[PDB]
DNA sequence: TACAAAATTCCATGACA
DNA sequence: ATTGTCATGGAATTTTGTA
DNA sequence: TACAAAATTCCATGACA
DNA sequence: ATTGTCATGGAATTTTGTA
C-alpha cells in the first residue's frame, strides 16, 4: 500500500524525494548515490534482516553492509540493531566492549581481630604427606598464620582454627565461596562462637585479595628456599610464616607483628625505638600508628566503563562453560545496587544471585 | 634500666600426668612475664622432644629474649640448650626446690590449674577439646592490679570475648 | 683501621662531621636523627646485608629497614642493591616491573598466496571421529580454509595442504612452533614445493594473531550455531568457512571473498557494483584497493617499558614450570636485536635462541 | 549485456573408469566459464552422491551461478537438482549428444585429456597423488588468447608458480 | 641561600589459578 | 548480603651536609 | 548558509589457551 | 632467523536533506 504512491511521485514521511523512485520486475526501486538498489515493502524488511543477519550472525556494520548491497529503505540500522536485540545466539555468545567500573578499595579493618580472609593453596607436591595450607590473614595488621592440610575441607579447616582462635576470637572470618567454607558445618562451628561468616561473591578473587596477594607472597619465598632442594615445604612452613610477618611493607613502614604487637620479638634485627617507653606508652603511640596507616583511593575509570542501574538488563558469565558453548547466560535483570561494583541480580530462574560486576556484562541493544 | 616489656621472658612448665584426653597426657604451660598472656600445649610426655615441637609452634608466633623454667630434665637437656642456641633465647633456671618466678606468674600460673582441676572434675576425659576455651578465659581475666587483660596488653585492644 | 681516627675526631670521606662518634661495648657507635645505631667495620658489612636479605628474601627498601634497626654506615642502599644483584635466588624468582615495548604492526603481505598463517584449533568434543581443525589463512585477503583433523600432526596437516595447494601454492608458511610443523618430515614436504617455512617466537601467539584472531571468529560462530543442538561441528565447518571468507570487516569494508576474487560468487546478498566492468577493468580497481587497505600504526609505549640493546643481562622465562618452581631462567645475554621486540640470546648454555621480549624480563641491578 | 565474469558458469563432466589409484576411479571437471580455472576431485563412482560429495568441496570457496553439465544420469538426477535449488544454483544442461559447451571451455577440457593420458601411460596406479600438481599445470598455462593463465584471471596477480 | 648527591617516596607492573 | 592487594626497583622528588 | 538527525567512522574491550 | 589481530556497539564526528 505505502508503496503505490511514492511511484505517483507523493511525499512519504522519511524517502527522500530528489531520487527518482522507478519501476522494474515488479519491485520498487531507486536510484542512489551508492548505486541502483531495491526497496522492499516493510512487512518483507524483517524478514530481510534476519537473513543478512544469519549469514554468520554478524553485529550492526557487518549486518548492514550486506543488507545495503541489494536494498535501500529508511533508517536500516534502526532495523538492524532492532533484530540485533533480539537474537539469542549473540546475546549468550558475544564478548563485551565495555569494561566495568573502578574497583573500590575498601576501608582497612579498624582493630585486629575484626576481620580473618582465609583461603587454601595447592594442591603442593606431597611434603610429609600433606597437600594443601590454610592461609590465615588478619585484615587490619596484615599478620598470617600458616596451616598445612591434606584436604581443603571443612574438618581440616575446623581443627587448624580451633588451634588458632585460641589467641583471640575474630568478630568477621572472610572466605570465597569453595566447599570448605559454604558447608553447613562450618557455619556451625562459627555461629558457635559468634563469629559472623561473610562471602566473596562467586568466581572472582579479588574480593579476597588480601589473603590471596599473601599467597603469593607465600609460594614465592618457599620457592626462593627450595632452589635446588626437593620440594619438601612442610619443615618450612613456620619459617615462612615467621619470615613473613616481620617483614616491612615499604608503604606502611611496619611489619605485621608490628601492627599486631607494638613491638619486636627477639629476632633477627628487631627494631628497638620503643626501648624507652613504659608498655603503656608504647600501646598507645601503637593505636595511633594503626589509625594514620596509608589508605590507596580508587583509581579513575577507564574511558569506556559501565554501571549497574536498578532495573537495567544484565548478563552473568558461565560458571565453567563447556566447550563450543555460549560464554554467557541468558538476560537477567538488576535488583538492587549494592555498592557500584556488587549487584543483586533475578537469575535463571529466578534466584537472587549477588554478583561481581566483573562476572556481568550490561546486555546491547 | 628499661621498663618489662612483651616477650622478655617466658616462664614454661609442665602439667600432668592428667587423665589421657585425645591420647594427650601433659599440659605445656606457656606465660609471658610482663602481659601474664598464656599459651597452653598439649603434650604426649614432659620430654625435651615434646617441648621443642610444642615451642616451635609457638616461636613462629614471637621469639622471648628469655625463656624461664624449673631444673626439670626435659629443660636441663643439651638437645633443648642447642635448640634455644638456635634461636638466640636465653635460658634461665630457677635454684633446684626453691623454684621462684614472677608474683604476677604465679598469681597466674596458680589459676590454671584451679581453672585445670574444676574442668577435670566431671569431665576429665575430654579435657584436649577445651584447651582453647581455657586458654581465651586466662587470657581475657582482669589483673586485679592494672586492672586490663593479658589480651588487652598484647594486643592493645579489648577482646571480641570479655569476660 | 679505619674506625680508629674516627673516634679520634678527624674526617673520613662519607662520615658526616656534627654526629658525635662514641664507644660502648667494643661497638663503635653514632647518634643519628632516627636514634643510636652501630657502626660496623668495612669487612662485617657484606655479611650484614646478607643476613638481612636472606630472613625473607626482601628488595632494596624492604632489606634497608631491617638493617637501619640496629647499624649505619655510609651509603647502605649502594651495599644492599650489589647484595641484591647478586642473590641467584631473587633473581630467578621475582618478577618484572618493567613492561616490554609497544608491540609492532607487521606490514600486510602484498598479494595473497605470499604468506599463509597456520594453526590447530582443539580438542574439541568428538565429531564423526574428528577432535582437530586445522585453519589455514591467508595474510593478505583474511581468506581462510577450514580442514578436520583426527590429531594435531605433521601427516594430517600434509594431507590437508596437499589438497589446498592446489589453488596455489604460497611463498612462506607461518606456523607456531608446535609438534606438527617443527617436524622434519614437514620442513622436508615444504621444501619440495619451495615453500618457505617461517616461525613464531617460542611461547607467544601474537606472532600467529592474524591465525588465531581468526580461531577466535570460527569458535565463536560455530558457537552460536551450535545452541540447543548436539556439538556435532563436523558437518558445519565449510558452512563457517563460507560464512566467514563472505563477512565484511567494518574496517576494510570487504570480505576475504573480494580481496581474492575481486567479485562476489552467488551467495546471499552478493555486491553487484562491479557488474557493468569488464573483467579487466574489475581486476585493477581490485589492484588498487588491495594497496589501498587501512593498516594500523603500533601503540605510545607504556611509561614503564624496556628495550633489548645488544649486550643486555635479560631472563626468559621458564617453559612448562613446575609447582613452587622458579619462574624464570638464569641470566644470558642479548647477541642481536632483530627488532625491538625479537632478540637473539645466549642461554643455557649455550645456544642461540630466538626469543619474544613478552617472554624476556630485563635482569635488574 | 553485463560482461561474462568469474562464478558465472561452471562446466561440470566426469572421467573414467580409470585404473584404480588409492581405490578411486573417476575425476570430476569443473572449469569455470568465465577464467578456464579448473579443479579436478576423484571420486569412487560417476554417482549423484558422489558429485554432491566433491561440489560441497567446492562450494566453500565459491557458488557458481549457473552449472552447465550434459544430461548424465548423475546431474540429470532428482537429488542434484534439490541440491542446487538448495544453494540457488541453476542447472544447465546440454541437448543429448550434440553436447556443446563455450569454446575456450573445449580447449581446456580437452587438454586435460591429453595431460591425463601422457601421465596415466607408464605410472597409472599412482594417478591420485599427481592431480595437485595437474592441476596447478592446467591453470598456470598461458591461454593462447587473453595470455593471461586462469590463474591470473581469476586472482588478478602473478603465480608463485609459473610455467 | 644554593648546590650535587644521597635518601626517600612515587608508582606502574604483575601474580595470588 | 558486599567490596582487590601490595613487593618491587627505576625514576621523580625531597632532604641533607656543607658553604 | 545553518540546522537536527541519520550515516559513518572512531576506537577501547576482549579472546584466539 | 622475526614481528599481534580485528568484530563489536556506544560515542564522536561527519554528512545529508531541506531551507
Ligand atoms: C583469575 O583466575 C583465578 C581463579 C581463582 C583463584 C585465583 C585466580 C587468579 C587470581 C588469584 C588470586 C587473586 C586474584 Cl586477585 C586473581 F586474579 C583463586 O585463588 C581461587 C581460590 O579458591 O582461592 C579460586 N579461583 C577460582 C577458579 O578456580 C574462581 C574464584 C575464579
Ligand atoms: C596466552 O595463552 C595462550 C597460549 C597458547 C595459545 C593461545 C593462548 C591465548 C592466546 C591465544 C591466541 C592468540 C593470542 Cl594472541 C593469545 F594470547 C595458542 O593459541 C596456541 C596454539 O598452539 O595455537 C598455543 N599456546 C601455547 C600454550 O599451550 C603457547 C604458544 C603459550
Ligand atoms: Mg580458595
Ligand atoms: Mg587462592
Ligand atoms: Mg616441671
Ligand atoms: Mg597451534
Ligand atoms: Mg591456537
Ligand atoms: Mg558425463
Ligand atoms: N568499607
Ligand atoms: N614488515
Ligand atoms: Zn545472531
Ligand atoms: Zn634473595
Amino acid at each position: 500500500a505505502e508503496l503505490d504512491q511514492l511511484l505517483q511521485g507523493h511525499y512519504i514521511k522519511g524517502y527522500p524525494k530528489q531520487y527518482t523512485y522507478f519501476l522494474e520486475d515488479g519491485k520498487v526501486k531507486v536510484s542512489r548515490p551508492e548505486g541502483v538498489k531495491i526497496i522492499p515493502p516493510q512487512s518483507d524488511r524483517q524478514k530481510i534482516v534476519l537473513q543478512a543477519h544469519n549469514l554468520a550472525h554478524t553485529g550492526r556494520e557487518a549486518t548492514l553492509l550486506k543488507i545495503a548491497n541489494l536494498y535501500w529503505w529508511p533508517n536500516m540500522r534502526k532495523d538492524v540493531v532492532k533484530q540485533l536485540g533480539r537474537c539469542q545466539q549473540c546475546l549468550i555468545t558475544n564478548a563485551s566492549n565495555k569494561a566495568s567500573g573502578p574497583i573500590l578499595r575498601p576501608d582497612r579493618p579498624q582493630k585486629p581481630f575484626d576481620k580473618f580472609f582465609i583461603d587454601y593453596i595447592g594442591p603442593l607436591p606431597p611434603s610429609q604427606g600433606y597437600l594443601y595450607v590454610l592461609v590465615v590473614v588478619d585484615g587490619m595488621t596484615g599478620f598470617t598464620w600458616l596451616y598445612p592440610t591434606k584436604a581443603p575441607s571443612t574438618s581440616a579447616t575446623v581443627k587448624s582454627l580451633n588451634v588458632l582462635t585460641s589467641i583471640a576470637i575474630p568478630k568477621v572470618i572472610h572466605s570465597d565461596q569453595g566447599a570448605a567454607f559454604t558447608s553447613s558445618t562450618f557455619a556451625e562451628w562459627a555461629k558457635e562462637r559468634g563469629i559472623h561468616l561473610e562471602f566473596s561473591t562467586p568466581y572472582h578473587p579479588q574480593s579476597s585479595g588480601k589473603v590471596e596477594r599473601k599467597n603469593s607472597d607465600i609460594k614465592r619465598l618457599l620457592t626462593k628456599l627450595l632452589v635446588g632442594r626437593p620440594t619438601k615445604w612442610y619443615d618450612l612452613l613456620p619459617v615462612v610464616q615467621l619470615a613473613l610477618n616481620n617483614t616491612y611493607s615499604p608503604v606502611l613502614k611496619y611489619t605485621p607483628h608490628q601492627l599486631l604487637f607494638g613491638i619486636d620479638s627477639n629476632t633477627p634485627f628487631a627494631n628497638q625505638d620503643t626501648l624507652d617507653l613504659t608498655r603503656e606508652e608504647e600501646l598507645s603511640l601503637l593505636q595511633e600508628i594503626r589509625t594514620s596507616l596509608y589508605h590507596p583511593s580508587t583509581p579513575p575509570a577507564s574511558s569506556r566503563s559501565w554501571s549497574p542501574v536498578v532495573g537495567q538488563l544484565v548478563q552473568e558469565r558461565v560458571a565453567r562453560p563447556a566447550s563450543l558453548r555460549p560464554r554467557w547466560h541468558k538476560p537477567s535483570t538488576v535488583l538492587k545496587v549494592l555498592n557500584p561494583r556488587t549487584v543483586v541480580i533475578l537469575d535463571h530462574l529466578g534466584n537472587n544471585r549477588t554478583v561481581s560486576i566483573d562476572n556481568l556484562k550490561p546486555t546491547s541493544h | 634500666d628499661r621498663p618489662q616489656k612483651p616477650f622478655d621472658k617466658f616462664f614454661i612448665d609442665y602439667i600432668g600426668p592428667l587423665p589421657p584426653s585425645q591420647g594427650y597426657l601433659y599440659v605445656l604451660v606457656v606465660v609471658d612475664g610482663m602481659t601474664g598472656f598464656t599459651w597452653l600445649y598439649p603434650t604426649k610426655a614432659p620430654s625435651t622432644s615434646a617441648t621443642v615441637k610444642s615451642l616451635n609452634v609457638l616461636t613462629s608466633i614471637a621469639i622471648p629474649k628469655v625463656i624461664h623454667s624449673d631444673q626439670g630434665a626435659a629443660f636441663t637437656s643439651s638437645t633443648f640448650a642447642e635448640w634455644a642456641k638456635e634461636r638466640g633465647i636465653h635460658l634461665e633456671f630457677s635454684t633446684p626446690y626453691h623454684p621462684q618466678s614472677s608474683g604476677k606468674v604465679e598469681r597466674k600460673n596458680s589459676d590454671i590449674k584451679r581453672l585445670l582441676t574444676k574442668l577435670l572434675v566431671g569431665r576429665p576425659t575430654k579435657w584436649y577439646d577445651l584447651l582453647p576455651v581455657v586458654q581465651l578465659a586466662l587470657n581475657n581475666t582482669y589483673s586485679p592490679v592494672l586492672k586490663y587483660t593479658p589480651h588487652q596488653l598484647l594486643f592493645g585492644i579489648d577482646s571480641n570475648t570479655p569476660f
